[PDB]
């Protein structure tokens, strides 16, 4: 009874989508007709938080899918779990973005908000205690930018008490491709940090690293980094479906790490990670997974959390595991870092344990970081705005939208002052 | 005619109470299922027409979670399934969230249930109260519980069994505004508060029993093995003297807790376990519940509860302080429990001065915090205004002033 | 240079070192700091206390 | 006598709880050896490329 | 509960250890693959000195194995015992050293120094009490020396209290394959000196003098060479892993043998080393153990102890023996003879007794000597580096990697005190 509707935009958040629920029916035991064929009572028990009922013993995800061409939305149809999802859900449109912010928020995507937005006001009517959304975007993009930020500023007018996760997948500088990139990263992430309560942020450029030095796959497809970012997005609402010693909402999640209202932007990172060579030397306890979930070498950010404070932590374990273990572990990790933790805060990480693994695992974890090392993100960002805009370079296709030249002065000065906010408590 | 109307709120309430009774059903004949297969459950148990026994329990949560797993255990034929009440969304580490806006929905519905259950007994001594000082419910609507208890219920004894914080481990960052905001709104409204912490239980299962990495279980036995001894000289002193006998002056309630042997069954074969040894092992440093030492402060009250068969410094103005009480069952062991089966044990309750650097370390945590006005937009935006922080940061300065002129 | 004469001096003219302090709980020799711990009296030395 | 009986039940009671921790050690090795069974199994560190076959038919491939 | 961490450096520095590791497994009753099959407790109870656990009951060694080229770990690899290593340990680089000790130390090895401290401080913080580390190298190549001083010069720093041995092959007097040879060793010799608490000197020379005269062979090879050192390096370690009567730990050799901290530089040796035909005729008694570990033909470095006196002297007994009838003996060498001991110590042998022998022995001895003829090595070093030096030969290959002249103006006058040191402790 804390349902959770989960709302997908773009190329990249529709092949993000089709790995989770590709995750979570395992987790169930729903296959892709939609038929629970399992071996517990645990999975039966709370598959409302993600499914609908259907007659005949059918569950259908909570999704919405939207898109503004028709072309993505065939390649989902046409994967081994694209027959569970509900036909009405599918919203694309006939002329896409165009790797265009202007389109996706004006022109475009403003005639589909109001086709998309009858839709999430029918799933959000099958509820009865809805807990809060879920969105899976790219910010280097034209239809996961514009409309899907769109469509979170026309969901906050209307369910403003709520919680609004995102799960940004920001554009890297070394794994970067398109020209415009940092026309609407710039514009976006001025529209996440007054409408969400909480902003995963996800470079590609340290999905690639981990899938190489880390799994040492030959060859990871993007079919291996959506289950990377996916192993993550079921590990923080894992207390909500399987019961624990310790319990955690997402809504306690926000309460722990957000000390100051305009400082939301975290760093996802998920236990054990392992290759194939190295799966008979790995002794499989706690202290393994603590010392893989503070690595540098696994965060899902490509900012490194040595250059600042950790400001706050969380750790949401799975498994049968002991509380004394947990709790020394995160004392231990605190008292020799004197200043990688800030001062004002005395005790930073915040621990829960569930108690149900995932399918072929003993025991699992997950990282939800909060530094002031995320402020090297985003002036990655605005030294290549500020190249390209002292000149123009491509601003006739923005401008002959309906779009000022002040709106890309106003969100140069609102993000100028998010990268001093997370600096005046760095030092 | 000796009852007693337990009151278990939130995750550590529950998941306690659970081994509370289970010793409770095992110690009388009561099966899970509630049949017996003599009347001293009546300070505990009710005994319906259709031979169920019943018990006087209400286990309350803002999260359904692990009241599900309460109704679908063993003990699911057992309780009355409208004595366990659950919310939807749950306070969130938030003692706003748990006292203010959530806590209100379901602070009738107790009051209804504990009136209920209060008429049936003839002579009821007074309440417990299970809760935990870290979380959103076991912080906020504990608190509201109280409060809005004393004035329906009297001059009742209130007695409350609390999971103070650690000193070095915690398992949530927003704490210590928990554990001052509480304290100040239950400072008047209480009777007599044990405090046990659960870094001392797991020293104690570390060393004294050989349990490393002990679970949560391992702990609510021992809490169940100490509320028995309690209570056990209703069913074989009263809850009603304690009250008198360690709390002296009405700000200063809040004694500790020990229970002297706590041994293995590989152990207990080596030794012998008379009344003074394990009335020496009482007064020991490694044998207390809160992580602490009472030689860096001054006793105040003891009171020691034996069942079955100059180092230490008391105050200027209390010479005796001592109250004794003597029962003759000796506890019961359950199968899967790790202490010993033993003829002896004593309990006590010590009321000191050495309690004074908890506070003050907890009021150098929440100064640490509330300095540079961390976390405070959560607990204003919930329907709480930001002055309160300061009443009560001024109101344990108070506190610890008063800790400092009884003890001069 | 003269190192019996620098070698003396040098082990005259000095400091002692200070341990850490170290307790030992089990009979299996488990080393724990004591500062940290809630034993010795740390905390209510500060300047802050009753006030 | 009554001393006697409970130094037995001591020792009745240690040799069922070293047995008791023997076997959960073994059960212990026994999900580790199901630990890397199935993390071999497993087609992503196997990377068989069947995981490629399209519902649509055997020309097509996921992208 | 005393655990040691193995490092390891160059081709010298492997192929030594990689036979080490073959004498202690067998010395344990591990089998190739790494599990246990033996037939006592005494094979087991002290292991964890030098293993770390695995999962099934399977122990892999505290070593870590480093390298500046990729030929040489994969002959280690491909050995009888070479799967019994993790494979992280394994360090390369990719551009060899060139025997260039300059570029060990400045150029190629000061940035293969920082991905070797990350593999040794997760063996080293995972002990429950550290004892101390160790290495084997040699001082004539270019990373077993360039980088090999810069890592002791390294954790120095960092681990200041525990203990540093070493296993010099300082070079050989007569035979010298490499005409750069007195640049690396002047150049070493100087970290050496601040950096280490015992160091041990073996010349590949007289291992030779040993496996022709004495032991009897048609052809030594490189194997008979590397177990000569490898069943010295356990005699040293062996009463932390085995019970005695009389125990040694590593620390209570240096205590005794180490009066004042530039005075490190020992000679190894060893007892029971007979011929095929000539063991009807040997192999008797105790006093043909001390008979053969002060014999001056036995010693492991090329420098003869009637030169000069024994500062101090060591001995470590393995075996099941009488303890008086090893206190005779030293007290009967340590009284027929005079100027071969320092007159200011009254009692310069210190004695040890293990219980459990060497593999297919049924007594053995060991023995650590320290002299004041250890000062000749240095007489004979400097006088083939100023020899070269003096009209500047090999200079640019080692100005140009980033040095000075003045660094090898120093390191010449840092020998040339600790000869001058050692000469006034001789009257």
């Amino acid at each position: 009874m804390r349902e959770i509707v989960h709302l997908q935009a773009g190329q990249c958040g529709n092949q993000i989508g089709a790995k989770f629920w590709e995750v979570i029916s395992d987790e169930h035991g729903i296959d892709p007709t939609g038929t629970y064929h399992g071996d517990s009572d645990l999975q039966l028990e709370r598959i409302n938080v993600y499914y609908n009922e259907a007659t005949g013993g059918k569950y259908v995800p909570r999704a919405v899918l939207v898109d503004l061409e028709p072309g993505t939305m065939d390649s989902v149809r046409s994967g081994p779990f694209g027959q569970i999802f509900r036909p009405d859900n599918f919203v694309f449109g006939q002329s896409g973005a165009g790797n265009n912010w202007a389109k996706g928020h004006y022109t475009e995507g403003a005639e589909l908000v109001d086709s998309v937005l009858d839709v999430v006001r029918k799933e959000a009517e099958s509820c009865d205690c809805l807990q809060g959304f879920q969105l899976t975007h790219s910010l280097g993009g034209g239809t996961g930018s514009g409309m899907g930020t769109l469509l979170i500023s026309k969901i906050r007018e209307e369910y403003p008490d709520r919680i609004m996760n995102t799960f940004s997948v920001v554009p890297s500088p070394k794994v970067s491709d398109t020209v415009v990139e940092p026309y609407n990263a710039t514009l976006s992430v001025h529209q996440l940090v007054e409408n969400t309560d909480e902003t995963y942020c996800i470079d590609n450029e340290a999905l690639y690293d981990i899938c190489f030095r880390t799994l040492k796959l030959t060859t990871p497809t993007y079919g291996d980094l959506n289950h990377l970012v996916s192993a993550t997005m079921s590990g923080v609402t894992t207390c909500l479906r399987f019961p624990g010693q310790l319990n955690a909402d997402l809504r306690k999640l926000a309460v722990n790490m957000v000390p100051f209202p305009r400082l939301h932007f975290f760093m996802p990172g998920f236990a054990p990670l392992t290759s194939r060579g190295s799966q008979q030397y790995r002794a499989l306890t706690v202290p393994e997974l603590t010392q893989q979930m503070f690595d540098a070498k696994n965060m899902m950010a490509a900012c490194d959390p040595r250059h600042g404070r950790y400001l706050t932590v969380a750790a949401v374990f799975r498994g049968r595991m002991s509380m004394k273990e947990v709790d020394e572990q995160m004392l231990n990790v605190q008292n020799k870092n004197s200043s990688y933790f800030v001062e004002w805060i005395p005790n930073n990480v915040k621990t829960a344990v569930c108690d149900i693994p995932p399918r072929g695992l003993k025991m699992s974890a997950t990282f939800i970081g909060n530094s002031t090392a995320i402020q090297e993100l985003f002036k990655r960002i605005s030294e290549q705005f500020t190249a390209m805009f002292r000149r123009k370079a491509f601003l006739h296709w923005y401008t002959g939208e309906g779009m000022d030249e002040m709106e890309f002065t106003e969100a140069e000065s609102n993000m100028n002052d998010l990268v001093s906010e997370y600096q005046q408590y760095q030092d | 005619m000796r009852e007693c109307i337990s009151i278990h709120v939130g995750q550590a309430g529950v998941q306690i109470g659970n081994a509370c009774w289970e010793l409770y059903c095992l110690e009388h004949g009561i099966q899970p299922d509630g049949q017996m297969p003599d009347d001293s459950f009546n300070t505990f148990f009710s005994e319906t027409g259709a031979g169920k026994h019943v018990p006087r329990a209400v286990f309350v949560d803002l999260e359904p979670t692990v009241i599900d797993e309460v109704r679908t255990g063993t003990y699911r034929q057992l309780f009355h399934p409208e004595q366990l009440i659950t919310g939807k969304e749950d306070a969130a580490n938030n003692y706003a969230r748990g006292h203010y806006t959530i806590g209100k929905e379901i602070i009738d519905l107790v009051l209804d249930r504990i009136r209920k259950l209060a008429d049936q007994c003839t002579g009821l001594q007074g309440f417990l109260v299970f809760h935990s000082f870290g979380g959103g419910t076991g912080s906020g609507f504990t608190s509201l519980l109280m409060e809005r208890l004393s004035v329906d219920y009297g001059k009742k004894s209130k007695l409350e069994f609390s999971i103070y914080p650690a000193p070095q481990v915690s398992t949530a960052v927003v704490e210590p505004y928990n554990s001052i905001l509480t304290t100040h709104t239950t400072l008047e409204h209480s009777d007599c508060a044990f405090m046990v912490d659960n870094e001392a239980i797991y020293d104690i299962c570390r060393r004294n029993l050989d349990i490393e990495r002990p679970t949560y279980t391992n702990l609510n036995r021992l809490i169940g093995q100490i509320v028995s001894s309690i209570t056990a000289s209703l069913r074989f002193v009263d809850l009603t003297e304690f009250q008198t006998n360690l709390v002296p002056y009405p700000r200063i309630h809040f004694p500790l807790a020990t229970y002297a042997p706590v041994i293995s069954a590989e152990k207990a074969y080596h030794e012998q376990l008379s009344v003074a040894e394990i009335t020496n092992a009482c007064f020991e440093p490694a044998n207390q519940m809160v992580k602490c030492d009472p030689r860096h402060g001054k006793y105040m009250a003891c009171c020691l509860l034996y069942r079955g068969d100059r180092t230490i410094q008391f105050v200027d103005w209390c010479p005796t302080g001592f109250k004794v009480g003597i029962n003759y069952q000796p506890p019961t062991v359950v199968p899967g429990g790790d202490l010993a089966k033993v003829q002896r044990a004593v309990c006590m309750l010590s009321n000191t001065t050495a309690i004074a650097e908890a506070w003050a370390r907890l009021d150098h945590k929440f100064d640490l915090m509330y300095a540079k006005r961390a976390f405070v937009h959560w607990y204003v935006g919930e329907g709480m205004e930001e002055g309160e922080f300061s009443e009560a940061r001024e109101d344990m300065a108070a506190l610890e002033k008063d800790y400092e002129e009884v003890g001069v | 240079k003269n190192f019996i004469n620098t070698n003396a001096a040098d082990v005259i003219m000095g400091v002692a070192k200070k341990p850490k302090p170290i307790y030992v709980d089990k009979r299996t020799g488990d080393k724990h700091d004591l500062e940290t711990s809630g034993l010795f009296p740390k905390y209510i030395n500060k300047k802050d206390y009753g006030i | 006598e009554v001393c006697a009986a409970v130094k037995a039940f001591n020792k009745n009671q240690v040799v069922e709880l070293t047995e008791r921790k023997r076997q959960e050690k073994q059960q212990e090795q026994e999900d580790n050896m199901t630990e890397i069974t199935n993390l071999l199994h497993g087609d992503l560190l196997s990377e068989n490329p069947r995981p490629v076959a399209s519902s649509f038919g055997s020309h097509r491939v996921v992208l």
